[PDB]
């Protein structure tokens, strides 16, 4: 057994440092490079705001095992992890550290951390995925309260104590700290907008969204109190053991792809407990994409069995909008779900509705005779308003996945509409550009349709379709139908 | 390990 500080970091990583010639980022999608020239307790700056330097905490606060799944993670990366762990953390406050190694290629990744002081290896015989691998490691937890980490994370000053204060205060709260960014490319430690927080589109991919204005004035008024979120941000919070229990753990038919954070989110809120954010917790954390994910696209498959086992026991009626944002997922196979249904009869859970209500309004839900919905898109750019009001040009700029300009309607009137302005053949020439005006009911200018397996839109009644090819020049226009790439749109949900 | 998932931005202009 070895104190963290005696470990041998540099033989650890040892035959693993990437050879001249080969890629930095294929192990695991950052530069490997970089992080193998950090130390495993490198310094990184305070990032809390400096009312959390003010704050004492009782010594008799709940430990907590602390729960890593992995799987062919850089060495580096999982060391530093663990070491910011035993570092940063009161040693009473941790229990365990309980390493689940989802059958990575070399098992010496982790079996060679499992001499450091308190780190446990449990290593799985097939890939199991990190939902499964929770539940073996949190079965396997001697404390009171599991804190879940990701494998490319640091944790920073005080972060543990804030968590643990609130759910030995009260057990149904989830809670999770503010993720710091870690940077991919060159590894620095940086803090993100504090006005962003976990969401999701009806895609049910997570995404991260803005603060509307009036939680961004609450924000204000008290920087450190406790966020409520909709949707776990990252692999990382912290539940009271009994409660993750009782509450039905995680699903165990779920594979190892997407869905982590869905399923648990909307079960937590529909069935009593909350999700929160607490500013004075701060761990970064290896952010692996540059993008969101392309949808049309693979992945909406990929991530199907997970997102309908979520969707098929939660969502009620309102899975048809994920199905609409998602077709291709609506034949995959995703195993009997009879067990979780009869949990949520078990646990007497509110319906999605509720949780769409009470717990995430901001979720813009289609109407009731809209025929399509969400954005129209064109390879990576999106119908925009470019902040144009009536008699304004429309324009065509980079998906944000942030709403605003960006968000649109075919309404049952066959109008395209954004707000109370909608798009306008002002002039039938091909060539010219539409405008917004305000809608009319009557109005056979501001009516349009989807053709072509909803893959473009033509002007009711006309050979004209809306064209791009015009936007460099002032706006979209419209243009006689013809084979052009210009004049493909298609909404992201097609009801 | 986790789902990939994207640095936090969001839109820089505003609505
Ligand atoms: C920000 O403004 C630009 C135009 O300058 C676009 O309209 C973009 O869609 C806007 N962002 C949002 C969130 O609506």
């Amino acid at each position: 057994k070895v104190r963290w500080p005696d470990f041998n970091q540099e033989a650890y990583v040892g035959g693993t440092m990437v050879r001249s010639g080969q890629d930095p980022y294929a192990r695991n999608k950052f530069n490997q490079v970089e992080s193998d020239k950090l130390r495993m307790d490198r310094a990184i700056p305070d990032t809390r705001h400096d009312q959390c330097q003010r704050k004492q905490w009782r010594v008799d606060l709940p430990a907590t095992s602390v729960v890593i799944t992995f799987h062919n993670e850089a060495r580096s990366a999982l060391l530093r992890t663990v070491v910011s762990v035993l570092k940063k953390s009161p040693p009473h406050l941790i229990k365990e550290i309980i390493l689940v190694d989802d059958y990575s290629n070399d098992p010496e990744d982790g079996a060679l951390l499992g001499k450091i002081e308190k780190v446990r290896v449990l290593r799985n015989d097939r890939r199991e995925g990190l939902m499964r691998s929770r539940v073996r490691g949190a079965d396997a937890a001697q404390a009171k309260v599991l804190t879940f980490l990701d494998s490319h994370c640091e944790c920073n000053e005080h972060w543990l104590e804030p968590l643990l204060e609130r759910v030995a205060e009260d057990r149904t709260r989830v809670v999770s700290p503010i993720i710091d960014v870690i940077n991919m490319d060159n590894f620095q430690y940086v803090g993100a907008s504090a006005d962003l927080k976990g969401g999701f589109d009806w895609n049910l991919v997570f995404k991260w969204d803005y603060m509307t204005p009036e939680q961004r004035r609450s924000r204000q008024g008290n920087p450190v109190a406790p966020i409520k979120t909709p949707m776990i941000a990252g692999g990382l919070f912290v539940m009271d053991k009994f409660y993750f229990e009782e509450l039905g753990k995680y699903d165990m038919m779920m594979d190892v792809w997407g869905g982590e954070n869905l399923e648990i989110s909307f079960r937590v809120w529909q069935c009593g407990g909350s999700l929160e954010i607490i500013p004075c917790s701060r761990v970064g954390h290896v952010f692996r994409k540059q993008h969101p994910y392309t949808f049309p696209g693979g992945s909406g498959t990929v991530f199907a069995r997970n997102t309908r086992r979520a969707a098929e026991v939660w969502m009620d009626e309102y899975k048809n909008f994920y199905y609409a944002a998602v077709p291709s997922a609506r034949n995959v196979p995703y195993g009997n779900i009879q067990s979780r249904l009869e949990l949520r009869k078990k646990l007497s859970c509110k319906p999605f509705k509720w949780y769409l209500e009470n717990v995430y309004p901001e979720l813009r839900v289609p109407d009731h005779q809209d025929i399509a919905f969400g954005a129209l898109q064109q390879g990576t750019n999106c119908l925009d308003t470019l902040g144009h009001f009536a008699d304004g040009v429309v324009g065509v700029y980079e998906c944000h996945n942030a709403g605003g300009n960006q968000e649109w309607a075919l309404t049952k009137e066959k109008s395209v509409k954004h707000m109370d302005l909608c798009l306008t053949v002002v002039d039938r020439a091909p060539g010219s550009l539409i405008k917004l005006q305000g809608c009319r009911e009557d109005d056979s200018r501001q009516k349009w349709e989807q053709i072509e397996g909803n893959s473009k839109l033509r002007h009711v009644g006309s050979n004209l379709c809306l064209d791009s090819r015009t936007a460099k020049s002032g706006g979209l226009s419209v243009e006689v139908c013809g084979p052009a790439l210009s004049q493909q749109w298609k909404f992201t949900l097609n009801l | 390990g986790t789902t990939p998932s994207p640095v936090p931005t969001t839109s820089t202009c505003s609505a």
